[PDB]
């Protein structure tokens, strides 16, 4: 019913009440959330239904009405901002300079930022407002903070 | 059932609070999505 673009929380209708279990981009038509927040599960648009198109579990990506629409990266240089929405929350822009997972198929920007597990799937931002990743999928390093990868798909 | 719901516009904000640091980290990716340090 609604395919304006913008920044969404994903809810869910469980046993007694409602619950955010991450956050989402609608672009071009299409929404891009993280595969572990619907888990290619068809989402409510209002009166409309948003059925899984592309998904990929690795990648820990999914779209919805369409293809991968967001094809912007890191720089390796600038600072970007999280766009957390996190649960009962505004959306706030979280300014920071990424971080490096160091893999073997190359260097993959990561903000060293910790926030709710509804706030997965919360867009990264460069400097013109393009969005360069989801916020989601990570790792815990030696102290016990959480390190986010800047996880985005292909177009 | 899950839903969604409008939380704002995709901006650039001219005045946001700066935090996080920038750790290099030696990651590797498995089959199933997980990142795991080295």
């Amino acid at each position: 019913g609604e395919t304006t673009d913008g920044v969404y929380r994903v809810m869910t209708r469980r046993l007694l009440g409602s619950t955010q279990v991450g956050v989402g981009v609608m672009q071009e038509g299409v929404f891009h959330t993280m595969w572990h927040v619907t888990k290619g599960a068809a989402l409510r648009s209002g009166e409309g239904r948003l059925d899984p198109y592309w998904g990929d579990v690795k990648q820990d990506l999914v779209s919805y009405c369409g293809p991968w629409k967001l094809d912007a990266a890191w720089d390796g240089l600038s600072e970007v901002q999280l766009l957390a929405v996190p649960p009962g929350e505004r959306a706030k822009n979280i300014q920071t300079l990424p971080g490096i997972f160091k893999t073997k198929d190359g260097d993959i920007g990561a903000v060293a930022l910790d926030y709710p597990a509804g706030t997965s799937g919360s867009p990264i931002l460069d400097k013109c407002g393009r969005v360069i990743g989801l916020y989601g999928n990570g790792v815990v390093i030696k102290n016990g903070s959480y390190v986010s990868a800047i996880t985005q798909g292909k177009r | 059932d899950m839903y969604i719901e409008r939380a704002g516009d995709i901006t650039w904000e001219k005045d946001a609070e700066v935090t996080g640091n920038s750790p290099r980290l030696d990651v590797a990716l498995d089959e199933s999505g997980d990142f795991s340090l080295v």
